[PDB]
């Protein structure tokens, strides 16, 4: 039988919050050039 | 169950009334038998508020008919005693008597066990109002929101 089933969330706030917190921080790739090798030997593949 | 019929309870009623039995050696008058009988349809119908009352299965009998003694009372066998007793207890001041205490809590406890059953079952809960909702938990799936299916 339906009895009174509610929601009252205490969580979601908390995904949110860390959401916009990891999204306002975007990280990606950063290509580096080798000890000994030519000092721009990454632009191409930086580029592409 | 030996009491089977309306002057069945009616003896009964008798004999603890210590009025007409075998161990007081007197027999019952035929006119102690129809104004009793009487009693007995007025309390029951008393009791039977037309529905609404003491429910027992106690057979009514009808103008067509013509000997309302001995006709089945209809009763289960566990209201024989306390519609007896109470027959008892409300034919006493006929003959200026006074039923003992012994026969008037019987006759309490009787009556309390008979309504016990139906007590029980008439506490029945009221459903739910009609301004709730029934919350997300149940809404989520069909979208129900306001209404309490009449289950049980």
């Amino acid at each position: 039988t339906l009895q009174y089933r509610g929601q009252f969330d205490v969580v979601r706030p908390v995904v949110r919050k860390l959401v916009s917190e990891m999204r306002q921080n975007p990280i990606d790739v950063l290509y580096r050039p080798k000890d000994g090798a030519r000092p721009d030997a990454a632009d191409v593949l930086m580029g592409m | 169950m030996q009491i089977k019929t309306k002057g069945d309870l009616v003896r009964a009623a008798l004999r603890k009334l210590g009025v007409a039995s075998d161990a007081t050696l007197t027999d019952v008058e035929p006119q102690s038998m129809q104004d009793a009988v009487d009693d007995l349809e007025a309390m029951m119908a008393e009791w039977y508020q037309d529905g609404k009352g003491i429910i027992t299965g106690y057979v009514f009998s009808d103008d067509e008919n013509p000997p309302a003694e001995g006709d089945d009372h209809g009763l289960r066998s566990s209201a024989v005693s306390a519609v007896f007793h109470n027959l008892a207890c409300r034919i006493a001041p006929d003959y200026a008597l006074e039923a003992t205490a012994k026969i008037i809590a019987t006759a309490k406890y009787g009556k309390e066990l008979l309504y016990k059953q139906t007590a029980i079952s008439r506490a029945k809960r009221a459903p739910y109002p009609s301004r709730m909702p029934t919350g997300s938990g149940n809404s989520f799936a069909n979208l129900n929101e306001w209404h309490y299916f009449p289950g049980e």
